[PDB]
């Protein structure tokens, strides 16, 4: 549990320091997260299953 | 000592280097040049004349080292006995205070 | 191409840990060429490596070190006058590349001259740590007998106020 | 400036 | 001269004043006190009670 | 709860996060007392190490 | 061959002396398995003379040690354990030689 | 080229012995706990402790009341065979260490009054050790204190 | 006042005698130490040829030179160079 | 290759050789997985010149962003339709002479709440197994004062008044 | 590389100064025809080792100086060659910590 506390904690802080932008960026480089697969559906089947 | 000695040798010839880098590139500046040279070179100087003549470093270095190896071993002997009469002694008065604080509680 | 920062030996340490018996057992002293890092760092050296393996030497068999180092501080100063005096008659004549390259050896023979009367500052300085070390022993066995000798004469005055007292 | 750090920055 | 001879040449440790913590921006500290004096009612404090 | 709210936040016609790239501008070893406040203890003073952690 | 086996134990030995491998193998997990122990305690043979003799980077033997106390490398999994200790290699390496021809000096120097 | 130092007694250290007495040691302070000594210690510790109790004992006024007191190896083992009983020994050096009180029992049993139980609560045992060993920690005469 | 005395007596005893063991201590490390003398010349010149045994002249907070191999004297290095 | 976000690639001579003019020949070193052949300063390295050329030519032209003297120095990958045209397409930072790319706002929150939530799914299952419930019992989870006790408080008090605590 | 500025050269003649540093300096020691080993074949000599351990040797044992203050190689000695406030500081050729 303190695991998992610690890396919410620091999801929460580098989201607050993208909150203002004191030593940060967030320029949005137009991208696309292409996925050569059918990666989705199996994983999606898997998942449910277990 | 010898450290010293090699950063001096350095800056000597680093001040041949700004010296002759300066005059490139104002009478006051080639006199501080010049001063601070020749100071530097006579403290090279001074510090080279206080290096030592070889001596033994071998032939009396291993009869040195011999010596005092044997001289080691006797002087350990020696303190480790020193060692065994103290503790001789401290033993015994050990022994008494144990005696005369159990014969003080016994009343 | 994108090799990682380097693994631990793979080839090895399985048969270390074995089944705690039949061990492999320590590796003998290769008393050859080995490859700690990228040198080489083969067996059988010497410590200062003699300047006559890549230098020229301007310096005889003699070698005074107290005296030729003196030499040499010498050479130098008058070899930097020397190359201001081609700087006054030709910038362009050949011999400021010959002065150069002898400033920077007689530069050199200093420095090995200096590694050359270096040698008291390790053995000689071992003759004088051994003799402190010596001296320290004897220091601390006369403390221990001076603190005996103050106990007993401690022991024996109480001892005479407790009977004369009785 | 802020050269990586093997002692720390004084 | 030439062919030095090495001899037996006995050395004790240089153990003469340890640096326990070495701080930042210099400042040197000799922790260790060297004692066994009171080295012996140190370790009686861990002695158990119990 | 927490995670549910999460997922729907995160599924609800909002920009899309694949887009943006974060870069950090500047780095100074200085001691900072407003970082160390904002992000309530830890990651104080950015230096170096920290963002290739974070 | 046995020349193999020396030459790339005393690489691994002298690396061992580097945090940042040390850091790096833990956080891998090599430190957990029960092998990697037993290695480490047959690399023991360094501290005897004739092999001590073909060592560079002597620090690497002390920190040897410690890795056989069990609790060294349940730890040091952090970053900052890293952080910390080649912070004080570097700084008792640094501080001592510096600090001795400081303290020397300044001593010749305000006597004067 | 600039050589460096011959390096003193670094190269001594390592080839007469190996633990490396250089740079720090907080490395081990804070990273690898101390080993806890064995019963062979202990009762060197106690036997130490034993006579530091009697020279304790016989530069103390002991009370004439009773003073029922064995070493216990560890212990002066203070008890009244009458309703007290207490365990007081000391920290270390013989001129000014405190008293430690340790143990608090009480000897009024009575098996007519207190059946199957003590005679007072446990915490106001305890209230009175601390009080009292508060009190033996001003190192005025804690003995009779 | 005799076994005050006594007391004080046999603590400098103890400390006197603590001390000469640890001397005893050291002796018998010296014992096993004695060698070469040429072998601790070459030995500390191979500790000390490189930026390890002593730290160099101008060695500030950010340099290649490290106690330990460096990364790209690893990468070269024998160790995971022969394991791949 | 499998993932860019992942990798990590460093070479110590560059490094203190580096400055505002050499990041981008350090991303070039070539045998680094973040920068590729295709690139176009590669072409125009192979040939000749480099000038307004990236703006005649257009293309994939990585270029420095930001730049901080001592170690930050981000860079940009451009892919130009035509001059004036620019389209990003990512970021990689440079920090310590190591080159990171620059995660996504959003693939970096959605491995982040994985990992935690896997954290808190491990000990729900391992809590549950501790966890021994029976229709008879409250929960068994395997895996006072006799009231004379205000005599005692008002003698304790009375001893504290008499004996008073010396620290 | 061009620097020249007052404040620029100013710093060099201090740095420079502080490395390196009536005559105070140490007294002339001349040939050394006979060496212990080679020069005087002379090896084990007896009053060599005694001279060494605790004679005044001028210069295996120690560095004369003139106004007659000996120093040994543990100590430091503090001397002023030019005519001027500031003395040269050798520090200790041995170090021994």
């Amino acid at each position: 549990l303190r695991s998992a506390l610690t890396e919410m904690c620091v999801l929460y802080d580098v989201l607050s320091i993208v909150r203002d932008k004191k030593f940060m960026t967030l320029d949005p480089v137009s991208q696309d997260a292409l996925p050569p697969k059918q990666n989705p559906q199996t994983l999606q089947l898997i998942s449910k299953k277990k | 000592r010898l450290t010293q000695l090699q950063d001096a040798v350095n800056s000597l010839a680093d001040q041949f280097c700004n010296a002759i880098g300066v005059l490139q590139q104002t009478e006051e500046y080639a006199q501080l040049f010049a001063a601070l040279i020749a100071r530097t070179a006579k403290d090279i100087d001074v510090l080279i004349d206080s290096l030592p003549s070889e001596e033994s470093t071998a032939a009396l270095q291993a009869a040195s080292l011999y010596k005092l190896e044997e001289e080691n071993h006797e002087a350990a002997t020696c303190l480790e006995d020193v060692v065994y009469r103290g503790d001789m002694l401290l033993e015994k008065i050990q022994s008494a205070l144990a005696d005369i604080a159990q014969s003080q509680l016994k009343t | 191409l994108l090799p990682p920062p380097m693994q631990y030996i793979k080839e090895y340490t399985d048969e270390n840990i074995q089944e705690g018996l039949a061990p492999k057992p320590p590796p003998p002293i290769k008393d050859s060429y080995m490859m700690f890092g990228n040198q080489f760092q083969c067996d059988d050296l010497i410590i200062r490596p003699l300047e006559s393996q890549g230098i020229e030497r301007l310096h005889p068999m003699q070698f005074d070190h107290k005296k030729e180092l003196r030499k040499l501080n010498m050479s130098i100063l008058i070899n930097f006058l020397d190359l201001l005096d081609i700087l006054i008659r030709s910038p362009g004549s050949i011999k400021r590349e010959e002065k150069l390259e002898d400033l920077k050896l007689l530069f050199v023979h200093v420095h090995h001259l200096i590694n050359e009367y270096r040698p008291h500052q390790a053995r000689e300085t071992l003759r004088v740590m051994m003799e402190v070390q010596k001296r320290q022993r004897l220091e601390t066995a006369e403390r221990f007998q001076k603190h005996l000798e103050r106990v007993i004469e401690m022991i024996q005055n109480c001892l005479a106020s407790l009977p004369d007292d009785l | 400036s802020y050269s990586p750090t093997s002692p720390s920055y004084s | 001269m030439s062919g030095v001879r090495a001899v037996r040449i006995s050395i004790e440790s240089a153990c003469e004043k340890q640096v326990h913590e070495v701080g930042l921006d210099g400042t040197e500290t000799y922790l260790p006190p060297l004692s066994m004096s009171q080295n012996l009612a140190r370790l009686a404090q861990r002695i158990d009670f119990s | 709860q927490l995670n549910t709210l999460n997922k729907v936040l995160k599924h609800e016609k909002t920009p899309l996060f694949r887009n943006q790239v974060i870069i950090p501008l500047v780095l100074s070893p200085d001691r900072d007392e407003d970082l160390m406040r904002q992000t309530e203890g830890r990651v104080p003073v950015f230096s170096h190490e920290v963002v290739p952690d974070h | 061959g046995n020349r193999l086996r020396f030459q790339l134990e005393l690489e691994f030995v002298q690396c061992l002396a580097n945090p940042n491998y040390l850091n790096f193998l833990a956080q891998r997990g090599y430190f957990k398995d029960k092998a990697f122990v037993n290695y480490l305690k047959y690399l023991l043979y360094w501290k005897d003379p004739e092999y001590a003799k073909y060592l560079k980077y002597p620090q690497c033997l002390h920190m040897l040690e410690l890795l056989q106390y069990e609790h060294f490398r349940k730890e040091l999994v952090n970053a900052q354990c890293a952080k910390f200790i080649d912070e004080q290699q570097i700084l008792h390496w640094q501080h001592y030689s510096r600090k001795r021809m400081r303290l020397q000096q300044a001593l010749a120097e305000q006597q004067q | 080229a600039r050589l460096p130092s011959f390096a003193i007694p670094y190269a001594i250290d390592v080839l007469t012995t190996g633990s490396y007495p250089r740079l720090p040691t907080c490395i081990r302070d804070k990273i690898i706990p101390p080993d806890p000594i064995t019963k062979i210690e202990k009762q060197a510790t106690l036997h130490q402790l034993n006579q530091i109790l009697r020279h304790r004992l016989v530069t103390t006024d002991l009370p004439p009341q009773l003073a029922n007191l064995t070493v216990a190896n560890g212990r002066v083992k203070f008890r009244v065979e009458g309703e007290f009983e207490a365990t007081l020994t000391v920290m270390g050096d013989d001129p000014d260490v405190p008293w430690r009180l340790l143990k608090l029992e009480i000897l009024v049993e009575d098996k007519e009054t207190g059946d199957g139980r003590a005679l007072v609560h446990s915490m106001q045992i305890s209230f009175i050790h601390q009080l009292v060993q508060s009190r033996l920690f001003a190192d005025e005469k804690p003995l009779q204190d | 006042q005799l076994q005050k005395q006594l007391k004080e007596a046999e603590q400098i005893l103890a400390t006197a005698v603590y001390q000469a063991k640890e001397k005893l201590k050291s002796i018998e490390k010296a014992r096993k130490g004695a060698i070469s003398s040429e072998e601790i010349i070459k030995y500390a010149h191979r500790i000390s040829a490189s930026n390890a045994v002593c730290a160099p002249l101008t060695w500030v907070p950010g340099d290649p030179r490290r106690p330990y191999p460096t990364d790209l004297e690893m990468r070269s290095g024998l160790l995971g160079q022969m394991n791949n | 290759r499998d993932n860019l976000l992942g990798i990590s690639w460093v070479d110590s001579s560059w490094i203190p050789i580096l400055n505002s003019g050499s990041v981008l020949d350090y991303f070039s070193e070539r045998s680094n997985p973040f920068y590729d052949r295709t690139c176009n300063n590669e072409v125009v390295k192979m040939q000749r010149l480099t000038l307004e050329h990236l703006n005649q030519m257009v293309g994939i032209e990585y270029i420095l962003l930001h730049a901080q003297e001592p170690i930050l120095f981000i860079i940009r990958k451009q892919q130009r339709q035509s001059p004036a045209q620019v389209i990003p397409l990512a970021d990689y930072y440079i920090i310590a002479g190591v080159i990171y790319q620059a995660p996504d706002l959003g693939s970096v929150i959605n491995s982040r709440v994985l990992t935690a939530v896997h954290g808190i799914q491990s000990a729900f299952d391992e809590a549950m197994s501790y966890c021994r419930y029976h229709p008879s019992k409250g929960y068994w989870w395997h895996f006072s004062s006799i009231f004379q006790r205000q005599r005692v408080d008002a003698l304790l008090l009375d001893l504290r008044q008499k004996f008073p605590p010396k620290f | 590389l061009s620097r020249n500025e007052i404040i620029q050269s100013y710093l060099s003649r201090q740095s420079s100064l502080l490395s390196s540093s009536a005559r105070q300096l140490h007294v002339l020691v001349p040939q050394s025809p006979p060496t212990d080993l080679p020069g005087l074949t002379r090896e084990v000599t007896q009053d060599d080792l005694d001279r060494i351990q605790a004679s005044q040797w001028p210069g295996v044992n120690g560095c004369q100086d003139t106004q007659g203050n000996w120093y040994d190689w543990t100590q430091c000695i503090s001397l002023d060659p030019h005519g001027d406030d500031g003395r040269l500081n050798i520090l200790p050729y041995v170090c021994l910590d």
